[PDB]
């Protein structure tokens, strides 16, 4: 896992961008597209959501805090099964939340990139 | 007669309950396969009580194979015989053919496959035989597997063990052996000559497909060519799209990745991988019943996950499987709305969804670019693959 220069979003979402993504500033927050011209990019939006993540999510430790998310899998092709992670953190009031997709063969991915994304993410 | 004289008295040269000679057995095999009257033959052998006999003392169960495989295919207004015989033999050899690449089709499952198989080579048209293909000696990075080699996965040596369990650990060094080879599509493309390209296309089509059933065809196995024509035929394509489509699959593509596909499938964890010419995916097969113009309901009905998984590793049913696919992908997108793709649309400008409704002569190049995209990934969701349409417009251009 690796970043090199932060981005910062009048909301007042500030992150940093994944080495080999193409960053978008986006409504939100920031949608990184993996860079070149592969055959199954990963995909990562990181965004500021002012209401609150829904119950009944299995939750998981994210540092020195607790993260919320879900995994959803739907038919894709060739390249494999499409993987969809959700999740959430709280960040003061509000709750910083992350979406990632990407193609996997080999069962559910284990998400690295985006789970450093949502980790190192700030409320501020 | 005239073949059934000569399997008689060759059966009276061994004991009751003991199995012929394997030379015995290859020379029932061969005057089977060479015998002009297939039907009248079982007529006879099961007048004289010596059509049980036959499956009883032959012999073990990869020369039964060769047997079943060849009567099942042969054969036609007296196969209910052949079957029939086959049954009440199996009372006694409860094994038969179940075993080693065939251990999840029950015996008389593999008897209606081959049946179903040869019925569907000579309706569809891809009975005839192949010639002898110059294969690819590769054994890794792009194109190694058995598009390019001719070796089934299905012959691949296990996975060591400990191997395995780094698979499951998700182990780098061990994920990258079994993985895609390719990471930039275009610099792949960009180190072939035009001249090494049409030699891609070549290995990967004129090879004799690599079949689990290679004796219900009547003589030799066919072509892939031959096969991906009749598919082409059968689902209102192009042979050229089906083999770019598979060039492309087959180019990122390796040895040691078709032994992860076929055997973490088949494995306790069942696996949903994609297999084979066209890598499809297990689930994908079964969800859309992709096989159901070479093997009838009755079959398919009993069909295991795993027996599902190991068809997918022969040639044919995987060029079947893959032709439905690209068809449904076709006719799915037939029924979108353009104004809902704004991505694909933004991609590909000169898409034409009406076209895909029809043969792909008449399909814009964008069409190709599109449906590319969208059979290494989910179809007709506006996320595009960035790197695959080009990869497979290549492969198109070379055929
Ligand atoms: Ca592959
Ligand atoms: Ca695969
Ligand atoms: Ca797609």
């Amino acid at each position: 896992v690796d970043f090199d220069k932060t981005l910062t979003h009048p909301n007042g979402l500030v992150v940093e961008r994944p080495v080999g993504f193409d960053a978008r500033r986006s409504a939100e927050g920031f949608r990184f597209d993996e860079g070149g011209k592969l055959r199954n990019p990963r995909q990562l939006e990181v965004q500021r959501q002012d209401a609150p993540p829904p119950p009944d999510l299995a939750s998981r430790r994210l540092g020195d805090g607790e993260a919320r998310y879900k995994v959803e899998e739907d038919d894709g092709g060739s390249a494999g099964s499409e993987y969809r992670l959700w999740a959430a953190k709280p960040a003061g009031a509000r709750w910083i939340v992350v979406s990632a997709s990407e193609q996997s063969e080999d069962g559910e991915p284990t998400f690295a990139l985006a789970w450093a994304l949502l980790e190192r993410a700030r409320l501020q | 007669t005239a073949t059934s004289d000569l399997i008689e008295s060759l059966i009276s040269y061994s004991w009751d309950d003991w199995q012929v000679t394997r030379q015995e057995a290859r020379r029932v095999i061969a005057a089977i396969r060479n015998d002009n009257v297939p039907d009248a033959t079982i007529a006879a052998l099961d007048k004289s009580g010596s059509l049980i006999k036959l499956f009883q003392r032959v012999g073990p169960p990869e020369l039964a194979r060769s047997l079943i495989a060849s009567i099942a295919g042969r054969t036609t207004m007296q196969r209910y015989q052949a079957r029939n015989a086959l049954i009440r033999s199996l009372i006694n050899n409860p094994l038969g053919t179940q075993t080693d690449n065939w251990i999840y089709f029950p015996t008389i499952t593999f008897f209606d496959i081959c049946a179903d198989l040869a019925d569907a080579a000579g309706r569809l048209g891809f009975a005839a035989a192949g010639a002898t293909g110059v294969a690819s000696q590769a054994i890794q990075g792009p194109f190694s597997g058995v598009g390019a080699t001719g070796v089934n996965p299905t012959d691949l040596p296990s996975i060591a063990f400990g191997d395995q369990l780094k698979l499951l650990n998700k182990d780098p060094a061990t994920v990258t052996k079994y993985s895609n080879p390719l990471g930039d599509l275009g610099a792949y493309l960009s180190q072939l000559s035009p001249q090494d390209k049409l030699n891609q296309a070549q290995t990967l089509v004129g090879q004799p497909i690599s079949t689990l059933f290679p004796d219900a065809y009547p003589g030799n196995p066919p072509s892939r060519a031959k096969v991906m024509s009749a598919a082409a035929r059968k689902y209102d394509l192009t042979p050229q799209l089906i083999g770019a489509i598979i060039l492309a699959e087959q180019r990122d593509q390796t040895r040691d990745e078709d032994a992860k596909d076929y055997q973490a499938a088949v494995s306790i964890k069942s696996a949903n991988t994609s297999i084979g010419l066209g890598q499809v995916v297990v689930s994908t097969a079964i969800k859309y019943e992709l096989f159901t113009d070479l093997l009838g309901q009755p079959v398919r009905r009993g069909l295991s996950r795993k027996a599902v998984a190991t068809l997918l590793a022969s040639d044919e049913f995987n060029i079947f499987a893959t032709a439905r696919y690209i068809r449904y992908v076709a006719n799915l997108a037939s029924q979108q709305d353009l104004r809902k793709l704004p991505k694909t649309r933004g991609a590909f400008p000169s898409i034409d969804l009406r076209a895909y409704a029809g043969n792909p002569r008449n399909w814009p190049r964008d069409n190709v670019r599109a449906l590319a995209s969208e059979y290494t990934s989910r179809p007709w969701d506006d996320n595009l693959s960035p790197g695959w349409p080009m990869f497979v417009d290549d492969a198109y251009a070379t055929f």
